[PDB]
DNA sequence: ACACACTTGACTAGGGTG
DNA sequence: ACTGTGTACTAAATTTCTCTCCTGG
DNA sequence: CCAGGAGAGAAATTTAGTACACAGATATCCACCCTAGTCAAGTGTGT
DNA sequence: ACACACTTGACTAGGGTG
DNA sequence: ACTGTGTACTAAATTTCTCTCCTGG
DNA sequence: CCAGGAGAGAAATTTAGTACACAGATATCCACCCTAGTCAAGTGTGT
């Protein structure tokens, strides 16, 4: 069964809706596989048809497409794993993404069809362990959040919920990075002076986050977050003073030395105005962590007599650090 | 093909079923030719020179390996003066990409003023590694050893092949047809994923357009144009104006209105 | 007819015939059956084929080899360009062996990308048996342009000119620096620091992102109806038009005419002149 | 810096500058301070000085000498044309010595009509002292063109093309007839039976009737102000632009200018790349 | 100039004062160098072949002379077969003009079909003379004797001349710088006076125009055009549009509207 | 004294009108010749100024130019002769001709300024003996007659007056040919059927004209007139039969043989319909003029067995001329 | 058992396209 | 002191007309 | 019953807008690769 | 009267533009 | 079986703005 | 007393519209005319 011809959107909403039969595909495909391949070919035609023309996307289908979405993948996952039916979910995805950024998508119409419980029935999918879908899900969320406002701040609160529930105990959510990137896209798109809510929820949970362990799996992107955080918001750097320092680890580990590698790659936007009050509490740990039990601190604690301007800072306003720096 | 693309390049177990082989057709392909300074995203580099088991003369090859993705670009020379390391870097930089923080040990080819007289010209913070700092060896040497292996897996067969194609092919496989972790991304894919556009606040829109373009010249006549409506593609070359025939084409194009 | 045989004795312009006293339309008829008066004026109104290639996908490449800097060292370079996204890979030193060309292609694949078609000139370093044995060892087609037609490779020919006069710029200045790197530099430029038209992308980044896109298709070429037309031998032997009786097999931009040697040939329309 | 001198290390385009984050127009200033980028990109935006003389009522002949197909023997044709009514007089048989060129002029003057100026190229048969003495003996001027510049005589060079392909037409048909009277034929059908152009008046008429008209006036080549131009030697020696400092005596279209030999030629503007 | 133009040309007494000599100075030019079937309006011709004083070998002057105006066109050659009696005619026709009645004599060079096989191919009534009809001789011979005496006037002085220029010059003087009778018209200007336009009745108007049309490119700029204006002149080449500067120019033009 | 500057047509009508001083130039130029050359230079400037611009020719000058004309040459001539002051009259002429065919000459205005006694004060100038002016006067009259209607038929009658007064006696008018050409231009520009007036005044005076002698001085042009007369009007040939025949000369003379040369060059438009009634009265003189006293009639009267169609006419309808043609 | 009936070969020559 | 140009060739406008056959005089 | 008349060819007939090539001319060399012929080393017969 | 001082020339040589 | 093209260079539109300084709230 | 506001630069900054040249490469010949020197017939010294 296939077509391209009367050129009636009704016969095409038929082609769309007629996928309303659903396969149970855990281990039993033997019963008439052909409905499966024909479905794949159907959606193939559907996608390049949407690329074909302009007037294809009128109202009578909007809640149907969003329903066909929900019916096609809105279900649980078993809490490095991939999908048997993968190229099928990989096509419902690519079809939806192209559907979203299609030119003729008017938001004022879809506003009632975009739903808050819907998007909650979307974000909980990031907990899965397929990286591939965890990509399509990344990009699609980035398009929604770029294309709506109410749900924009709504999801902001929803994720802060997840944040809380995650950091305070041992959630192996294993799908965090994809939001840390949607975050970075946001924290770039700002203009201060503004509401403190953002920076507040950062000093609330973002930095306390480092109480967490296994940091290798989310360290780079969070570092790129904190730097996208500072620029220009960076004058908001005065209160960052000692935050990680109190959240400093206690035992001997390459965790600590990775966090050193971090701290080494963050002293970049210093400005001497408030830098008066911080060079001392800086050295109150940096010059005072030689007592660490690593065998590396022998050249760890002394990586700052070597920069261009960090050294010139050691010779800029040294009227207060001069006796403390070991002669 | 997959048994031949193997014998052509000697990949392993993972990245072959994505060309059409089943599970066991990958393990049996292994049974064929049996037993044969943080993460710093993007561009904060690192590099090194290496010797190499000769064919009869020890080839000295430099290399530059990224630290975020894990790509590699390198070459082989006979002499190792500063003019050499210079030509090596500069080639890798015409390969991808253009860095801003380069690191190395303190060999003589890294000291010379001409080298400085080139680094400074490119706004490139040239730091110094701590010489004999093998805490980064397990990863650089992970790469280098990869090369060493692959090369010997090449010229242990058909040794008459010249000692350069072995390098070319070695790369083209090591940088388009592998993933180590579950990232399911080749080094070279990852290293050039167009970065996600950062969303601005309070203007939740986009701009993807150029409106007509009076079009003509599908075929064989000069006349008035046709009103050329949107272009859903674009490239040096043509632009995919959707013809009113409900069909598509490619033409080098006439007008440019505002959008 | 004093109108007609007058033209058949002087070959005067139609306007003169009109003033002799015959209506325009009959004049226009006369001036398209004076076969000599047709075989001599070279005027060439067939429609241009601007059709270097379609590029639905990426990866239909193009090859060409060139001589540089013969002050003392002829400096032979090979270039391959891609014609979806105008990206250039270029490796010289001196030689011409098949084995050299092969080593160059094999190197360009390490740069981007890994093609699926190819086409170059007639060849010799490309016509080698072992060359095509390398091709077939990589599951790649291969094609050759019509002989003796330089514009056929218009794209590359232009990208050559772009590359030479960038080198020349550098070598006016800084006239000591070795070519190995003054080339590596001129490449990093051509690829990363320029834009083309309102396309307004850098060739490279255009060559990277959009492959996320699908591929339209147009196939099943049809509607073949011959014609008849005298023009010209394409051996640059420019002269009076060369008249053939008629096309053995039509094509799209090209044609196919039996030279009197009863031999097939593929003349491009930029060399033909229609008849009855 | 990175904006400013980057061009001074790669010579990238202005767009690349602004997009790396430079300014919007001081870019344009930068791209006119790379003597290299000027000595290399070729372009002649200098205006198309394109003009003959001819204001007179049909009294500047402008006539050159040329060759012809050999049935088994070359045939030299001398041809002089007018410049206000395109009338053509042409006399050939084999020889291109001075004394014959002289006898040609002396014949093509009987056929209308005695001139007042004349123009030609540097051909030897014209540089002859004897030709010159004949000319002066007849109260005529005489002039040459800058050497090595064929377009200079565009008009006559074209009326040549016209005459050849008319001959070829005849000799396609009736290929026995004697190779001289078929010239007197072509000369008829070129002067009497062929409407020229939009003017719509056969050359012959256009050449006779309007002599009743007066002469308008225009004078005062004046208002000299020099400039500087680096462009190219005009000895077909196409290469990078050839830069001098600067004009001594500018004139209409052309421009006097000294080469390093402290010698002065008149480079036609069509080879000058302006830079002040 | 008049004494040199005299000896160079050297016709006669009448048409020289129109160059600047007075009455008596014209007669003192004569004192100088001590050596000095109907009327058939245009194109009903007549012709003849003539012998000549052998300088050492006599040449065959072969001439055609109009009957309305009195112009001349002839040439020199050795043989007298219809081959070249043709080539002579044909050349005279490339000279002026194209006739309709050719009467010369009953000579064999006129008898041959090669002749008529050309005449008929030109729609040329051939009306030929009654042989030995000298009632027309005193006039055609007046012309021929002019040619004779002029030639000997040329080369008796300076016998170094070839026998082509002597004829060329002989013509150019006999057909531009003479007036026969009081008509005060040269043979040429008479033979090519553009005929007076015949006047229509009840259409008593005129059409001397080509519609206004835009113009650019006097000088050195490309932009929109200007005007338009009428154009009061025209020629292969330019068209003399009166520029808005209350002055005139010459440009190879742009448009041609209707008027 | 000279100019080109305020650009006021009043200062240019001044330049024009200031030629109002007039030279008596019979034999006495000694008194201040310079006014003469300056006048010549003045009109030279005036002429090329009229070629210069468009708006130059407004009303206030029209009767002035026509007056300046009349004052400059409307005077008697001494009844092969040329003019001493010739290049002056040759310039007032060329200026006026170019003035006439100037584009911006509106006839509806000049209609009141064109005058019938004026044109009579123009035509009587053709009696002069300068050929040069007899040319400018030709062409200018041809422009007038082409550019007006009332005076058109008026002058037609005026010339028929001259015709009468000329032919009937021995007027040595010596300036006829120039009108015979203006005639031919007219007789071409016709469309019959029409008023017989024209053809009537032709059978009235035009052919009776041949009673005149010395015909060589106007014979060609009159022959061209009679042929322009016939074509196509020539079916109007029926009545021409015998006209010259009765006007045939009487004595022996090359006048008669010239008239033979004429009659030989007029048998060109025969058509056999009315040609029935004329081939006989034709031969009633042609075959019957052997009795002429010339020595030439021996081959004069037999130049008609030799044509293409005249001979075919002798073999077309010979059922009536057969015994008369001498066997 | 070695002289000849039988092969390659190498190795020119020549041609064709850029 | 000095400088490109004229014709051929084909699609498209545009302008005649032209019978079809409608209309109320 | 039919003079102006939309009007669909239609036909006809003008106009508009690009391409081409006149220029002094050929021979000769060069880097490469393929096919076709020509002496120069190798192996089975007869008694 | 037979020893040398004075032109062309002829006659080479070479170059420049088409 | 097979087919020209991309950049440089300058005048001209056109679109920011911009003080001048007028106006009646 | 001064915010919108013609408005004349103005400045700035975009766009439009043609030209150019990448192609395998030189040497060698030819028709002609001019300028510059080189012995070779013709004529001037010393008696
Ligand atoms: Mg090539
Ligand atoms: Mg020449
Ligand atoms: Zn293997
Ligand atoms: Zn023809
Ligand atoms: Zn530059």
């Amino acid at each position: 069964i296939r077509d391209v011809p009367a050129d009636q959107e009704k016969l095409f909403i038929q082609k769309l809706r007629q996928c309303c039969v659903l396969f149970d595909f855990v281990s039993d495909p033997l019963s008439d596989l052909k409905w499966k391949e024909v479905k794949r070919a159907a959606l193939s035609e559907m996608v390049e048809y949407i690329t074909h023309n302009r007037n294809v996307i009128t109202e009578p289908i909007y809640p149907e497409v969003v329903h066909m979405f929900a019916v096609n993948m809105f279900r649980t996952l078993p809490p490095p794993t991939l999908e048997a039916a993968w190229p099928h979910l990989q096509l419902v995805y690519e079809f939806f993404l192209r559907f979203l950024e299609s030119p003729d998508f008017q938001p004022n119409i879809a506003k009632k069809y975009i739903d808050q419980k819907f998007v909650l029935q979307l974000l909980e999918l990031f907990d899965s362990e397929d990286p591939r879908e965890r990509d399509f899900l990344k990009t699609t969320l980035h398009r929604i959040y770029g294309k709506f406002l109410g749900l924009r701040a709504y999801i902001r609160k929803q994720i802060n919920n997840i944040f809380y529930r995650f950091i305070y105990e041992t959630e192996h959510h294993n799908g965090i990075a994809e939001l840390l990137e949607i975050l970075g896209s946001i924290i770039n798109g700002f203009a201060l002076p503004l509401k403190e809510e953002h920076k507040i929820f950062l000093l609330k949970v973002l930095l306390p986050l480092h109480k967490v362990k296994s940091l290798s799996v989310y360290h780079p992107q969070l570092a790129y977050c904190v730097v996208q955080f500072l620029e220009k918001d960076s004058t908001l750097t005065e209160p960052v003073v000692m935050a990680l320092l109190k959240y400093w680890p206690k035992t001997h580990s390459p965790k600590e030395v990775m966090f050193l590698n971090e701290l080494e790659e963050i002293l970049d936007v210093i400005e001497p105005s408030e830098f008066v009050k911080i060079m001392e509490p800086l050295f109150r740990q940096l010059a005072k962590c030689v007592s660490s039990p690593h065998f590396q601190v022998a050249e760890r604690a002394l990586y700052y007599w070597n920069n261009e301007y960090i050294m010139s800072l050691i010779s800029d306003n040294a009227a207060k650090i001069l006796p403390i720096m070991f002669p | 093909s997959p048994a031949e693309l193997h014998s052509f390049t000697h990949c392993g177990q993972t990245a072959l079923t994505l060309q059409g082989a089943t599970t066991t057709e990958a393990s049996n392909i292994l049974r064929s030719c049996h037993a044969c300074r943080g993460l710093l995203p993007n561009h904060i580099w690192q590099g090194d020179i290496t010797h190499f088991k000769y064919k009869n003369t020890l080839y000295r090859l430099h290399v530059w390996v990224d630290t975020f993705s894990g790509a590699i670009s390198a070459t082989q020379k006979r002499k190792e003066t500063s003019s050499e390391a210079i030509s090596s870097l500069l080639q890798a930089i015409a390969y991808l990409g253009k860095p801003s923080y380069i690191n190395t040990d303190n060999g003589p080819a890294y000291i010379s003023q001409d080298f400085l007289n080139m680094c400074t010209s490119l706004a490139i913070r040239h730091t110094t590694h701590v010489p004999y700092n093998p805490t980064s060896s397990g990863l650089v040497q992970r790469s280098n050893g990869i090369l060493k292996t692959l090369l010997y897996k090449y010229f242990t067969d058909k040794p008459d092949l010249p000692m350069d194609n072995a390098l070319s092919i070695a790369l083209w496989t090591i940088n388009h047809l592998n993933v180590l972790t579950n990232c399911h991304k080749t080094r070279w894919q990852l290293h050039h994923s167009p970065r996600l556009q950062p969303i601005p606040e309070t203007r939740s829109l986009s701009n993807k357009q150029t409106h007509w373009y009076y079009f003509k010249l599908p075929g064989l006549n000069s006349r008035q144009w046709k009103g050329p409506q949107e272009a859903l593609q674009e490239a040096a070359g043509a632009a995919l104006i959707p013809v009113s025939a409900s069909s598509a084409q490619w033409i080098p194009w006439r007008l440019l209105k505002r959008a």
